């Protein structure tokens, strides 16, 4: 899931890019 | 003097006092004794029976069930020191169900070396209460003496009092003696262990408990450091060596010692260090011709094979047993289910220790605090484990706080894993740090370090709140602090503010009122506070609150504790007012200190002024009947859960929503009073009343910020004579027998005046009495008379005030006209 | 910039990174 | 009529109207909507565009983050229905940050057939509280609205007065409204669910919102059971079958669908039972030319092959995703953040499954309470296991009570653990029942399954403690219980005794005032309460006070709640006793039941007596000048481990003793009131002051058992002329022109007569007054004059009262001599 | 009799058991 | 010990004998 990835793990700008068209 | 006889080493005596005799002859004992499990004897069988040789005892004395002994006085009256060289459960003297016995009468002990006494189950004993252990024992806290007859019922003491010193416990003197006809002996602050003799003086230096002779080491009846020929010295001189830490030998006795144990079935004695002691210490090993032990070129420890491999320490007796050791082959099991602090003794006799073959294991050790008495501990192998392969298991540890001092401290675990449970005053923080230090960070899966048991009762939330804005006002303190977000603020249920009022510095952390507050919204969080008690100093600090989580070490957040004071005001009123006249011109007041002084009290205010008469009574005819003139709280456990349940509900929606949606494409006279509760007002009117206004009040030259005054009325005291009339009496007659009389008012009355009296009466005749008020005072001048009858008259006058009933005057002769 | 988003920041986090192209949904 | 246009499958729409234009043409939505992720919007883009054709929905409606839409009366104008067939997180309605929204307008729906709603964070909605959620959801307490302007705020709420139906929520009545402009529509309890037209009358049986025509299939917005042809059908006939549960179709429609997935990417449609469904139940297979699964002629289980072996079960719909399962292959996380008991439906969904391949997990259920809803869970493989070799893994279950019902219901785990922690209303009796039942006996370790954790907040000590010997007083009960003894009897700390006043029957178990009772000695152990109010039911129940136990379970013993009463007493005095006096004769007395009945007050107590006339007043000269007659709290957490402490290290000193020891060789007028807290009394004398003394008395024939009485006094109303003077006034006349006169009193007057006035007065003259008082009416018997002129005189009498002025008599005329 | 014989009357047990031999302490 | 035998184990009278002459 995305908030398995930002809100527990840390997000960097690259993966964020998979949910936006 | 000294010791005479032999030396029995100790002893047991059961079931009957046939082995009992053996120790007529001896009056030291060197070792433990123990006169226990009697059943079959009564109290006739002990008064035929009397060891007044016994002097003193190293190890310790046990009594145990023998019945038919009352006392003590009879067995061992010359008993006056226990060294406890070796203890019986960290006690050097256990009194345990001592049935049929009533007084101890040991009168003879003075003083016990190591050690402590416990007496209990003794439903027949008293004067317990009347003995002062502080004289005997170091640390006469280490005591337990309950479930006697002096707290279950109310036995009588009887010191005989005309002589047995009394001295103060905990706030009360009282006498202090060993039965019904020996008080306690007492010593002087001077004689501080050695003892003084009948008249009190103190003995030698080298003398302990009592002597014959002061200042001489060969008059006493027990040595303090050593024992040599009837004589006390510091140290044994050669060529005698140090034995048992009580007396000096030669080479020959320890020999003999050391060839019979070698020569039969032990304690194979050898020499070292001037002294005779059984087993010479590690890295040392004793010659074949002398007993002395050389130090050894290489590293030899000194092992002590642990049977069964696992030791369960308790006691100070049971961790003597490993003195001196440095390698243990087995496993150690703490467990101290006492309640006073060991640590002293642990460090003596452990401490020592280096390797530990199998496992560590502190389980319900209710006293300790730390584990630094194993001070040269640095190995543990772990060979053998507690079950579920463990190498230390600390459980239900409820005071202990710290594990070590990392700083200095070095430590090695081999095999086995971690376990810790229900430490409430132990922190993750140090279970972590012992984690990295030992090099087992690898090694311990989940629930193995439990997180919701250990530091639950402990304030280590190991992140600092700073207070950024604080003010202070008349009753409310306001607050600001710095904001603080966990790395998932929602996370954040908002903070705890403690509060506490602190009359000294010094206050503990973790009364204490609880406030809640609202987190912050996403402007520092702040609280305004309500209504605080005037000139007060407060405890402040903000702890945070915040969901648990059980993936992770959980989170932590908290501000140090802080002191505030609250302003000063006005004070209160002042309480107990009270007035009394002593004199005619004198009043004298009486008042007590305000019950809210709300600031310190720098003088008092006292106001007089005077109250002019009723103007109603001086227009009234009191001469008319009728003429009585006046004489002057907490949180629900549940409701907690249900707040915190619906907030994680909310987060979980959030974060299912989340999930869901995206996808990853590929004036007055007065005066000023000084620190006085008490005045006294003169220069006042005769019997006239006046009102004090009293104020307390904390400010003077800074302007007075003080409150209403207290109301009071006080009258002076009358004049003796200010009601006694002045002035002759004039008497007036005109041409018909009419009598007018004159005479001068008292001008300064008590007061003031309602009526005059007149009585006239003719030589012989009846007396006639009349009254004059103000009104016809004012009229008529005085007394005016209608229709005389011939004769001479005597015409007398008086007063009538408020305070009573004037002096007459002297009466004035007067005569008519007959025609 | 690098730190947890949680929530409402993670809507606005999406929002700026993205928002000229649309937010994906698989057909 | 009925629904018009295609069917339109649900469909989701993001960050443009563009994809949103495909809603227009049909009427019908057989899926979800979804309307989310708007930013570049803004309110003028929304009023152009409206659907009303839409009417029912058979999925959810979601809207998240929409910008710039206020409100939805223009969107969806004709919505009614909520089928609810596939939820969003156990809802079927959700608006979440709908900013920017003010009202919701949905003044059209009508029924959520299945679901719930949650509105939240829409910081501008109002009109929340103007709606009546009950008339739509059957379960209104599963709605979750928090976080709105109504409750952060106080927006006004203006529902049209001047029509909108009011109905009582919680205890009071308030208008419905959706909008300022819509009423909520309320049909009649009679239309319970049909609906009903604008006038209020009920629509066909099978109708469902609204209706056109009543009583008319054809006449309906929304279908309640089937729709086919434009008609409501209690069930589909041949040749059709049921769809999606909501409409009828025929064979092509299924097998076209079955054929376009077969060839394509997918829900593979079946037929079975009369039902086109996508995949048919275990134990059937679809034939190859007819849609139809025959049943199978073997034990084929429907398998549900669980992503990554571990789905996590934490809402309805989530759950709903294992519909018709029998055999899981993987592993189960149960996982319900909730607070409200979602066990029916996770029985309908879940409880069809037989065996699972993985593991089972159990983990911050805070709303399950029994583990039942697995009708048919009887193997646990466990070929994954949880880590640390787990089969079973229970944690942090708030209200988790049952496990399963161990009478009827079987259990097979093959590998793996068990694991229980904090599960403190589940008692440990359960665990070993399960650990039994399951056949995993010899399996767990130690602190696999925590003691210290599991029932600690709950009752089951499941040893019985009865009560001996129980009696009652005034205000104490006496109590008596079977001794009880573990098998170390110094485990025995003692009793804990509850009490707590049960003014009704069915109380709780585990306010609740806990008093400690000492153990008994070695004569049952009892107790004796101090102080109970009486006449008041009591709840007694005994718990046991024991030490814990690591080695094995932990001990049992408690007592079951018995109800005892305490006697009845003596009532208390009554309260405000007031009395008032409306006649000459009657004075009515008003007062309450006392505050304290003590019982049951049967009837009332009223004393009267009267107070004599002041005889100081009959003995006065009141003529005079002064003539001014009267008209007429718990236990410290540290105190307790600290004796618990004291005992263990008591019986430790015991044991090692023991230990060390033996070594093992090889009258007045009244009346009675029933039930009345007022009355009247009759025939009382004019002016006679009456004490009343009151009682409250609660019994009657088996003697009086009441407390002191209430003391009030109340004088009666005046008469009319008690004070007029009766008789005529007589004069008499002297010789010397001495007028003495005499008249008759009023015998009965009202209280007494204090004074008379006679005013005489010559014709043409002044008017004299003058007083005669009891004495000189007594003694003169009326009025006697001296030296009067010569002339016609009137005279006039009167008298005075405690009443006050009476009314003068009639004039009389007489003539005095001249001489 | 088997009981569970614990603190006093574990003493008791013991006097009535034995004590006309008396209790054993080894040398 | 016999503590350990007793008070939390079961004794029996054959084995008491070791603890009496």
């Amino acid at each position: 899931g995305i908030v398995e990835q930002c809100c527990t793990s840390i997000c960097s700008l690259y993966q964020l890019e998979n949910y936006c068209n | 003097h000294l010791y005479p006889g032999e030396v029995c080493p100790g002893m047991d005596i059961r079931n009957n006092l046939t082995r009992l005799h053996e120790l007529e002859n001896c009056s030291v004992i060197e070792g433990h004794l123990q006169i226990l499990l009697m059943f079959k004897t009564r109290p006739e069988d002990f008064r035929d029976l009397s060891f007044p040789k016994l002097i003193m005892i190293t190890d310790y004395l046990l009594l145990f069930r023998v019945y038919g002994l009352e006392s003590l006085k009879d067995l061992f009256p010359n008993l006056t020191v226990i060294r406890g060289s070796r203890l019986f459960f960290n006690y050097a003297l256990v009194i345990f169900e001592m049935v049929h016995l009533k007084e101890l009468g040991l009168y003879n002990l003075m003083n016990i070396t190591r050690g402590s006494v416990r007496i209990e189950k003794n439903n027949e004993l008293c004067y317990l209460a009347t003995i002062d252990w502080s004289r005997i024992l170091d640390s006469v806290e280490d005591n337990y003496i309950v479930l006697n007859k002096d707290d279950n019922e109310e036995c009588g003491d009887v010191c005989p009092g005309t002589n047995c010193p009394a001295t103060v416990i905990n706030g009360q003197f009282v006498e202090r003696c060993w039965t019904h006809s020996h008080c306690q002996k007492v010593c002087p602050t001077i004689c501080k262990s050695h003892g003084c003799t009948a008249e009190g003086l103190c003995c030698h230096k080298e003398c302990l408990g009592n002597c014959s002779e002061p200042d001489d080491p060969t008059k006493c009846v027990a040595c303090r450091n050593f024992y040599l020929d009837g004589q006390c010295v510091e140290t044994c001189p050669p060529p005698y060596y140090h034995f048992q830490d009580w007396r000096c030998v030669n080479f020959s006795f320890c020999q003999d010692l050391h060839f019979k144990c070698r020569n039969s079935r032990c304690h194979q004695y050898v020499i070292h260090n001037n002294k005779c002691i059984p087993e010479c210490p590690s890295g040392y090993t004793m010659n074949s011709s002398n007993l002395m032990c050389t130090p050894c070129l290489g590293p030899c420890p000194k092992v002590c094979q642990i049977l069964e491999g696992e030791k369960t320490i308790d006691s100070v007796t049971s961790a003597q047993e490993l003195r001196g050791c440095t390698v243990i082959n087995g496993s150690l099991i703490i467990n101290i289910r006492g309640g006073n602090n060991l640590a002293a003794e642990l460090e003596a006799n452990l401490g020592l220790i280096e390797e530990i073959s199998g496992f560590l294991k502190i389980r319900r050790s209710y006293a300790l605090v730390s584990l630094s008495f194993f001070r040269k501990l640095h190995l543990i192998r772990g060979e053998t484990l507690e079950i579920g392969n463990y190498s230390f298991y600390a459980l239900d540890n409820q005071n202990l706080r710290q594990l070590w001092d990392w700083s200095k401290h070095n430590l090695t675990i081999t095999q086995g894993k971690l376990f810790f449970h229900y430490n409430p005053k132990l922190c993750l923080s140090e279970i972590h740090k012992m984690e990295e230090v030992s090099g087992t960070k690898g090694r311990q899966e989940r629930n193995d370090i439990a997180l919701k048991t250990n530091g639950d009762q402990a304030s280590c939330e190991n992140e600092l709140l700073k207070f950024s804005f604080i003010r202070t006002s008349f009753d409310k303190i306001l607050l600001r602090w710095e904001p603080y977000w966990p790395p998932d603020f929602r996370d954040l249920l908002g903070f705890m503010l403690f509060y506490k009022e602190a009359p000294y510095q010094n206050v503990t952390e973790f009364s204490w009122t609880v406030v809640d507050i609202d987190p912050p919204q996403r402007s520092h969080p702040g609280w305004l506070m309500r209504g605080l008690k005037p000139w007060t100093q407060y405890a402040i600090f903000v702890k945070t609150l915040v969901t648990f989580s059980d993936e992770r070490r959980t989170y932590g957040a908290k501000s140090d504790i802080i002191y505030v004071q609250t302003d000063a005001t006005n004070p209160s009123v002042p309480l107990d007012p009270i007035s009394v006249s002593n004199s005619s011109s004198q009043i004298i007041l009486k008042w007590k200190p305000p019950s809210d002084p709300n600031g310190n009290i720098t003088h008092y205010l006292v106001y007089w002024e005077r109250q002019a008469e009723d103007s109603e009574l001086f227009e009234l005819d009191y001469c008319l009947k009728g003429l009585k003139l006046p004489s002057r709280c907490p949180k629900t456990d549940s409701q907690i859960l249900k707040e915190l349940e619906e907030s994680s509900f909310r987060k979980t929606f959030e974060d299912y929503l989340h999930n869901v949606v995206f996808v990853p494409r590929p004036h007055r006279p007065f005066e000023k009073v000084v620190n006085k509760e008490s005045l006294v007002i003169s220069g006042l009117r005769h019997f006239t009343g006046y009102r004090i206004e009293l104020q307390a009040c904390n400010q003077d030259s800074p302007d007075e910020r003080c409150s209403v005054a207290a109301y009071v009325s006080a009258r002076t005291m009358p004049e003796a004579k200010a009601d006694d009339i002045v002035g002759p009496v004039t008497h007036e007659i005109f041409e018909n027998n009419v009598v007018h009389l004159m005479w001068q008012e008292p001008k300064e009355p008590n007061g003031l005046i309602v009526l005059y009296e007149v009585s006239y009466r003719r030589y012989g005749d009846e007396e006639l009495h009349l009254c004059v008020s103000r009104k016809h005072f004012a009229l008529e001048r005085g007394c005016r008379l209608r229709g005389l009858s011939p004769g001479n008259y005597s015409v007398r006058v008086r007063a009538t005030s408020l305070a009573g009933n004037g002096s007459w005057t002297e009466p004035t002769y007067f005569y008519v006209t007959d025609y | 910039v690098n730190q947890h988003l949680c929530g409402s920041h993670l809507v606005e986090a999406l929002y700026r990174v993205c928002g000229e192209r649309g937010f994906f949904y698989t057909p």
